[PDB]
């Protein structure tokens, strides 16, 4: 039964992980956005169009 | 149509005309020599890229606060 268990657990584990990381790290752009949209001397490709990208 | 006298500038004797001076030693100065003392820009054209984009910046910037 432990199998079943561990299975369960870290298929939840999984689906957590990718839809809470990507919502965070969604989350915090769209903040980011609105701090810069707000202040377009600093809505400019700030660090880079292929920096922040590639990283 | 028209008489020689007007064509040829004068009705009886062609009148000499004082010659042009030349001011030896400098270059003439007239409305069209005046390229010899200003270029067409050239010095700051670099800069003028930065300005221009700062001005567009800055400007953007006040004009949303305002507008927001
Ligand atoms: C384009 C229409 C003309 C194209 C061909 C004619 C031509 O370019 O002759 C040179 C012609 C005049 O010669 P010039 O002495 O080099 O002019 C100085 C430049 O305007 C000084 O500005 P700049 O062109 O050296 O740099 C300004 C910079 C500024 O970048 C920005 O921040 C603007 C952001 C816009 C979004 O903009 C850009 O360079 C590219 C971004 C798009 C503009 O320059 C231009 O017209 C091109 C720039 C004009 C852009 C706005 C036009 C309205
Ligand atoms: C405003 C001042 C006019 C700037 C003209 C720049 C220049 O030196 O003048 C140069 C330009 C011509 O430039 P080009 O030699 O490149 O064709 O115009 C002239 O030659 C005479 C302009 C007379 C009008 C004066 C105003
Ligand atoms: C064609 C149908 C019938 C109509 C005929 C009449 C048409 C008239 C309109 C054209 C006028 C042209 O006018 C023209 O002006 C210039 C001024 O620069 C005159 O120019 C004259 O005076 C200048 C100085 O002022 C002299 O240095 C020059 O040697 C002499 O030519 C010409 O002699 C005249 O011909
Ligand atoms: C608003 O427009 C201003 C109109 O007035 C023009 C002012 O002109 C005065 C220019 O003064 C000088 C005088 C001498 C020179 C020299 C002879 C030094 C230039 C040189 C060495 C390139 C020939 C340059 C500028």
């Amino acid at each position: 039964m432990n199998w079943l268990y561990q299975m369960i657990y870290y298929g939840v584990r999984m689906w957590l992980v990718f839809v809470l990381h990507s919502f965070s790290l969604g989350s915090f752009g769209e903040l980011i956005t609105v701090i810069t949209d707000n202040n377009l001397i600093f809505n400019v490709f700030y660090i880079g169009l292929l920096g922040l990208g590639f990283i | 149509p028209l008489p020689n006298a007007v064509v040829q500038g004068y009705t009886s004797v062609r009148g000499p005309k004082r010659p042009l001076d030349h001011f030896y030693g400098r270059t003439p100065l007239n409305i069209d020599t005046l390229w010899h003392w200003v270029k067409f820009p050239h010095r700051y054209d670099n800069l003028r890229f930065a300005v221009c984009f700062w001005a567009f910046l800055v400007s953007a910037h006040f004009a949303n606060k305002k507008q927001r």
